[PDB]
């Protein structure tokens, strides 16, 4: 289950939080930002109680100050059944879907209906079939025998249930499941009997079973929608779906509420780099936060003053004034050495690497001189440098000679910069000959 | 539960019989004019004798003119038609932004239908064909609860029953108007005739086979603009997958239309149909193309043209697609003559508390009184829209500490962690690298 | 007028080699419902839509003869394929 | 005898065991900590632990960082994927540039799967259908089964089908006497061809003939396929395979690409994770080669910070050389290489250097000895001091007409005066621009 | 036929060393080019190396197309020989990559090996069985030689070949097997109870003797993009002809380059490589140049010519100016072939040839005046009033171009200097790039 090598946040398993909503120094791989920590705190008991919708909140600091991190942290602490799309900035950039229209998709997917249905079913192995022809083969008579291991049963088949036997081959022994209402059938697989590998199923053999299903606003305003069917969920070409059926779903979800059948969970919409988005989709967020059926959605960004997509002038963090007015701004602040050095500790412990105590210092060192993701990228690189001297512990001599081969920006710029005849420039010169 | 997004204390716009708005009543405080105004529209929409009326209403940014227009949805009432919109949205890459706009200015000209669904429901217990090889009529025997009915049936309803394969013993629906017919499932009597089968097996129906309801269909022109226009073709009833060909969207053509609106009014004209125009309400209209711009001019001089409500915060502002116009509003000068234009006038300090007030009172919360003059004070000091916004958090960390009544350090804590626009600009500039 | 059909025997096209074929096939998304033999009506009717299904291949000849001879079905009267 | 193109005398990197690179090997001379860094790179792939590792080949023009990534292709293997690219593939007319570069991130990453198949063949004997009661009565076909009967080299089976695998029997022309081929899985079938126990010089639609396939007929093989995720991804998004009439439709329609949703993306890779937790199938990662990545927009670097964070990624390897240069679709942003500062962040530059006059000289002779030529001491004198004035490549691709030109006076060595007449016929950047310079009508 | 611009040139016009003659082949002058040119022929005739960027730079009407033609011409029969322009390359349905790999694959070459066998002899007896419908088809046909009699079957395409076609009894017909062509002769039996329904008159031929069935090895060649197109999708075949091919999937090409692999290991297909040419090349994106620079690079990449006329100008995409236009990382892995300006004696050479070719009997003073107004206008000028001079000569019943004519028609029709030089005195009748005109005479 969810296939992975190893992710960039992969040891940020939530957000390190007391019952008090106080951050403990180091909790769920996050170490430091306090603040951050509690405001996001607060966010998620926003996102929790669902009580209140369409508030916008911005998460903005210098770079390599954990806001990504933040918003694995909240995701994490949110769970499974509850929906969080994540989102870049310059995906809503189609050219088969407007601008608006690809944020009105990211702005339903984010908000589900919680349905809770129940259906009987069929479990049990397979001891004995018989199928009897007549003599012409018009009709066709049948037995089956399935035992649990606390029942057994015999049950007389009509022509249908064979037929759906006949098709996909079930032999004795084997332990399958039967919806009756639906004519489905699935093989399970094989019991244990030597005489794949499943044990024999136990308790009753009609068993009634409730499940839970959560469905987003998105699927059903694609269904709902005759122009295509379920298949453009997969596909991806809904094509600009229009508004009255979103009007017609919006009323059917509320009758849903109001007589019990259906409950609405409000999930998180994120938007990673934010500062990326045309001024016609600022103006689009502005207008679609007020909707009653609208998520919390996150954005964060790293820019100062700089100009704004579109126009002629220049915004603070790259946002509108009339964006930044109904917005609540969580701010990150840089490192210190002590959690530096933590966070490296923690990518040591989960890229399974052992570090000398002296390596441990010369990345810290390096980290606070150059770069935290740099540090973070050459842990990993000296390992294997480490294990061609067939060794297991990562040296001070792995971590230079990582150095020495991987540079990092400030040092690339510099060999740029007393070398750039040999450099194309911005005039598109360049001198290829060694001499004159 | 109970939900709230920016509004939903918005109930109307609190106005007397003669037209004249008192302080606070029905979720608006202050602003009295625009509220009159306002109010003065209403009615004009409601003598319904007018087309291609445009209203403008300009102002600051939170000075309430959103609120205002949701105040006209709410006192035009759900029968009448209102198509809100962002002008961002009128730019689309399957047809051009004049149709997109044609169309949301067709989808505020409704109509009503008065309808009557009549319903058999019940288990099948004949099923004779007959030939007049043609059949001519089958009858059908269905039983409920509370005795049986036979019916004679056309042949194509039998044809729509052979479809569903549908034997002696299935309780099935069928409408008398349409004629569709829906095989619910095999009757509860016949379960035992197998041990294990296939077939769902649903009780009687516990009333009469006969039911007859008197119903109220409310469409618009553009959903018989877009049901005429189909260009792959009719669709059936049921498609879980989808079409084989992908169905895009199309410059539909004015004789269309024409032949839409002569349909329309000769059913119209026997006493079928009830014609309700409404409101077409564009939010941001700052974001329009001077192309848009020049096409509402025609589009404002037809003869079944909504009203349309404007909105807009800039000053004098360049026009879009221009470069030397300069004209107030974003709002070009050969539409700006045929408008009415509505001031709207920001808040004071007693306004913005007794916001704050109802905006708590909605959401269920309880604030001290001096939590009240500081978050007063706050929304004085920033915006409106923040002292709102932070309401919540500190209703949240009120309840962590285990207590239900706000007080003015949750408000501090709420303020330390949470910052506004100028705080956050003001860490922006004295800062050395991108924050 | 007959430009592709020259073309086509001028270069040897009914002897040459496929030279490409997919790596992976698979057929359209199950959706499932729990409990309710309509979905599978209609998925199944969907799915093998015997008029098109009849339209995309033939009738075998001596079927054909047991239709036109054997029954007195007319020619016009055929499922077209 | 064979065909040369640029590239071909480099066989690898040409390391040692520890990873010391030697002087000359693998066609490599020079470049020792370029290629000392990429060996790390190679034991960092073969690790099969890591996601979203991105290096940077920053160097001048013709300092080897093209050969540099063919060696690591090479030194892989051809079981790990390699997907070359350039920065202009990513504008497409049909779909996003976002699209494009998912699409390329999902095709650098390989699967090995053991498939068993369930098969029927034979040749067929009896082709036998039989008849529906009403065959007009509008729901139901004409016919109702078909019994097939097959004989193999000690085996024979008749069997019965319902009509859906009879539409592909008939669709793939089959009669009696033919040998042919019925797949369980997906319903395929293949028709071989004529059988060889009858008579073979009397046909006139140029068929060949097949003897009996041999054991039963009944079977259930093993299988191992290569398939990338980007396959799952497109065979499931225009599904073709099965025996519905969206698959028959699907086939007949022109392919065109589409947004692929992170929905179906999610689902592969739980079918994925489900076949390997059976140990069915294996993980293979592979490399992603971007070359000019100067050529790319704001909005695809932009999107590739987060398509690195995925927890399947591959490794990335980008190649530049550019150097205080404004990034495309900005204006003012000027960072080194032509990426934007917070990819670089991301980031490990490996730096390549420019080479002597004496690893000229040996690289002019490995490209001399793999065209097939043989060339004097004084004509590859010249050709060096050439290579040092003008440019390397313009020594390179010198040789073939001083080949040419030796042939066509009937001898097998290349001197002095073929090179002069190879200069005197070919000119290079230099002599074009001063004679562009001194020019009445730019001549 | 018709009369191109460069319709006298074909051939290159060199000796077995290389060297070129003063005057042949259509060509005269240009002899550095010309030898540069002929070892550039050497080299695509050769096959061994791939990926080899060629740039012919000049001033206008120097004969750089010339220069073209004349490798074209040279390069023979059945060797690809692309000829594309700059601008075609942006579509409005394929990318300008997708535009440039399919113009690099058409220039390479596949010459399959066929083993095809030939029938032919007289039809004595066709059975044709078909369904009620029509779709199954099958039969038996008896064709006869002189010495031999044989009974063949017949499938559904040779079914169709024979409908079509008409072919009764007595008739001779010729059958390729690998090709399903069937084509016919004649006929011979003379049948006299013939049913006047068609007013057919076919030719008597002989009764074939010897053997029935003779088998022949026949050789076609086909380009790489053809077998791209045609495993593309289920109707590829329309596309080659319609254009309607959109952004071919690298896996198809990634497998079409094993298979084509496969069958040189074997013998049954070789590879013939050829020439890319791109006239005015500077028309080009600087995408399309970072294209070029790597996929020269590849095996089956052919030999690039490129042909600008362009000093140092505007790079497009860009903001700076290079040399012809052109990117120095492009210019790095190109050798360049220059071209110079004309004399008198060289423009009055071409000028006698193209009035050879244009089959004009032009007289010895005229051609010195067409000399003279050639040397001082441009080339193209002067070759383009030899056609009028001839028309107006015919007016007057002469078929001799006198001096008189080649007056009247420089007279009729002016040259750039002539219409620059009217255009700047009378600038109020023309519409100014202000827009600004005066239309009145008063
Ligand atoms: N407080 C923290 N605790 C644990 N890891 C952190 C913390 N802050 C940053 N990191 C790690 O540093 C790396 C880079 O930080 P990132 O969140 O990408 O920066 P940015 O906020 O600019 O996106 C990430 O892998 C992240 O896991
Ligand atoms: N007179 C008023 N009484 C109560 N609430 C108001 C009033 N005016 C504005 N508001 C509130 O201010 C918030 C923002 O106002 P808005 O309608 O967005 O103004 P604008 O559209 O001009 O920005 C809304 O949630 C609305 O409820
Ligand atoms: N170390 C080397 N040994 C042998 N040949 C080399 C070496 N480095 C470069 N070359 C040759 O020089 C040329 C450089 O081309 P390439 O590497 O594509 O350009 P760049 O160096 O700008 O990436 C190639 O033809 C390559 O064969
Ligand atoms: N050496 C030559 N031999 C024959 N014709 C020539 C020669 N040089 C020029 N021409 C003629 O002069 C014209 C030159 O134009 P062209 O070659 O198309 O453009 P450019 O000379 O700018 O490359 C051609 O029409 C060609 O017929």
């Amino acid at each position: 289950k969810s296939l992975s090598l190893i992710a960039a946040h992969s040891h940020i398993t939530g957000l390190g939080l007391d019952e008090n909503l106080q951050p403990r120094p180091t909790s769920e791989g996050m170490v430091g930002q306090l603040q951050a920590r509690r405001a996001a705190g607060v966010i998620l008991k926003m996102v929790q109680n669902g009580t209140i919708a369409g508030r916008a909140v911005l998460v903005a600091g210098p770079p390599s100050t954990g806001k990504t991190a933040l918003a694995m942290g909240v995701s994490q602490s949110l769970g499974k059944d509850v929906p969080f799309t994540a989102i870049a900035g310059s995906e809503i950039f189609s050219l088969e879907l407007s601008k608006t229209e690809a944020l009105t998709q990211a702005f339903r997917k984010s908000i589900g209906i919680k349905i809770k249905e129940e259906t009987e079913l069929i479990e049990g192995e397979v001891v004995e079939i018989q199928i009897d022809r007549s003599i012409t083969g018009g009709h066709k008579q049948g037995k089956l025998t399935i035992k649990t291991t606390d029942m057994e049963t015999i049950y007389e088949l009509g022509n249908k249930m064979i037929d759906g036997l006949t098709k996909e081959k079930v032999l004795a022994g084997d332990v399958i499941s039967i919806d009756k209402a639906s004519g489905k059938i699935t093989k399970l697989g094989r019991s244990f009997a030597r005489s794949r590998f499943v044990q024999c199923p136990e308790g009753e053999l009609q068993k009634r079973k409730t499940v839970v299903h959560t469905v987003s606003l998105h699927e059903i305003d694609v269904i709902n929608s005759r122009t295509q069917g379920f298949l453009a969920l997969f596909t991806g070409d809904t094509g600009e779906i229009r508004s009255e059926v979103r009007d017609q779903i919006n009323t059917k979800v509320a009758e849903w509420k109001e007589e019990g059948k259906a409950e609405i969970v409000p999930g998180v919409l994120f938007i990673d780099e934010v500062h990326m988005l045309d001024i016609e989709c600022f103006s689009f967020i502005n207008r679609a936060l007020e909707d009653e059926f609208a998520p919390i959605v996150m954005m964060a960004t790293n820019r100062g003053v700089s100009k704004t997509r579109g126009t002629n002038y220049k915004s603070p963090h790259g946002l509108p004034l009339d964006l930044l007015d109904r917005s609540i701004i969580i701010t990150t602040k840089s490192y210190n050495e002590q959690e530096i050095k933590t966070i490296l500790s923690i990518r040591a412990q989960e890229e399974e690497v052992e570090l000398s105590s002296d390596a441990l210092d010369l990345l810290t060192k390096t980290g606070v001189e150059t770069s935290l993701r740099y540090s973070s990228n050459l842990i990993s690189v000296a390992q294997q440098i480490a294990m061609k001297r067939k060794n297991n512990t990562v040296e001070v001599e792995d971590v230079k000679r990582a150095y020495l081969l991987f540079l990092d920006s400030a040092r690339s710029v510099k060999y740029v910069q007393e070398n750039e005849s040999q450099y194309i420039d911005d005039q598109g010169n360049v001198q290829i000959s060694i001499a004159k | 539960v109970t939900r709230t997004a920016a509004h939903t204390h918005i109930k109307g716009l609190g106005l007397d019989e003669s037209g004249v708005a008192k302080r606070v009543e029905g979720g608006f405080v202050g602003q009295i004019e625009a509220r009159e105004a306002c109010g003065v529209i209403v009615d004009l929409i409601k003598a319904k004798k007018m087309s291609g009326r445009a209203i403008l209403l300009a102002g600051g940014p939170s000075t309430g003119k959103t609120a205002l227009a949701l105040a006209i949805s709410q006192e035009l009432g759900p029968k009448v038609p209102f198509c809100p919109l962002v002008g961002s949205e009128l730019y689309s890459v399957e047809v051009k932004k004049t149709e997109t706009l044609m169309e949301n200015f067709r989808r505020a000209i409704g109509l009503r239908i008065k309808e009557t669904k009549e319903v058999y429901e019940g288990e099948v217990t004949e099923l004779t064909p007959e030939d007049a090889k043609t059949i001519s009529h089958v009858i059908v025997g269905l039983k409920s609860a509370k005795g049986t009915k036979t019916l004679r049936l056309d042949p194509t309803i039998y044809e729509s029953i052979q479809r569903e394969k549908v034997s002696i013993g299935d309780v099935i629906y069928i409408e008398a108007n349409t004629g569709a017919v829906k095989r619910v499932g095999r009757s509860d009597a016949y379960a035992t005739e197998f041990d294990l089968e296939t077939e769902e097996y649903v009780p009687l129906p516990k009333g009469e086979v006969h039911k007859k309801k008197e119903i109220v269909q409310d469409v618009t022109l553009h959903d018989l603009d877009v049901a005429n226009a189909r260009p792959q073709g009719g669709q059936d009833v049921i498609s879980m997958m989808g079409q084989l060909l992908k169905p895009k969207k199309t410059e539909i053509t004015e004789k269309l239309r024409q032949e839409v609106n002569k349909v329309v009014a000769k059913y119209i004209d026997q006493g079928v149909a009830e014609l309700i125009p409404g409101v077409l309400f564009i939010d941001e209209v700052n974001m329009l193309d001077i192309e848009i711009f020049t096409y509402l001019n025609k589009a404002l001089e037809s003869n079944i043209a909504p009203v349309v409500v404007l909105a807009s915060n800039r000053g004098m502002t360049t026009v879009r697609g221009t470069e030397d116009v300069i004209s107030p509003h974003g709002v070009p000068p050969d539409l700006i003559d045929r408008l009415l234009i509505v001031r709207t006038l920001p808040y004071d300090k007693d306004e913005i508390r007794t916001i704050i007030e109802r905006r708590a009172t909605v959401e269920r919360l309880q604030v001290e009184s001096s939590a009240l003059d500081l978050l007063a004070t706050m929304g004085t000091e920033t915006s409106l829209r923040y002292a709102l916004q932070l309401l919540a958090p500190c209703g949240i960390l009120a309840q962590t500490s285990n207590r239900k009544e706000i007080v003015v350090n949750d408000v501090n804590e709420a303020k330390l962690l949470f910052l506004d626009a100028k705080r956050s600009t003001k860490i922006l500039e004295t800062s050395a690298n991108y924050l | 007028l007959n430009v592709e059909k020259h073309a086509y025997e001028r270069e040897y096209l009914n002897c040459i080699q496929r030279g490409y074929h997919p790596n992976v096939s698979a057929p359209p998304v199950t959706i499932e419902v729990l409990g309710s033999s309509h979905v599978t009506n209609s998925i199944n009717n969907e799915l093998f839509d015997p008029l098109i299904s009849q339209a995309l291949s033939d009738i075998p000849a001596i079927t054909q003869y047991n239709m036109h001879v054997k029954k007195g079905i007319p020619v016009e009267d055929f499922p077209k394929t």
